[PDB]
């Protein structure tokens, strides 16, 4: 029941800050829409388990 | 400016980006963000019964 802005300001930033430092991480992205949910996808280097 | 404003600017902007730099294990802030402080006088409160 929240706008994308609220979730981005409250939830996404804190999670992505710690997610940034995972080993063998090629990159990480985050998405927030009007559905009240947020997603964070961490793409690791090819060949990683 | 004053030391509250400097701390607010440090926490709001600087620290967040500094953590993003490579090799930065952690950042500990020695200042606090701005907040709405209500300093209540107990003597006045009892006068109105609140």
């Amino acid at each position: 029941g929240a706008t994308a802005k609220t979730i981005n300001d409250s939830v996404v930033t804190l999670i992505e800050r710690e997610l940034s430092g995972v080993k063998n991480l090629l990159y990480y992205s985050a998405t927030t829409d009007t559905s009240g949910t947020a997603e964070i996808t961490a793409t690791f280097k090819p060949g990683t388990d | 400016y004053s030391e509250v404003d400097l701390s607010d600017y440090l926490v709001r902007n600087v620290v967040e980006e500094l953590k993003r730099v490579e090799g930065v294990g952690k950042v500990q802030s020695f200042g606090a963000e701005k907040a709405m402080r209500i300093w209540v006088d107990p003597n006045k409160l009892v006068s109105y019964g609140l």
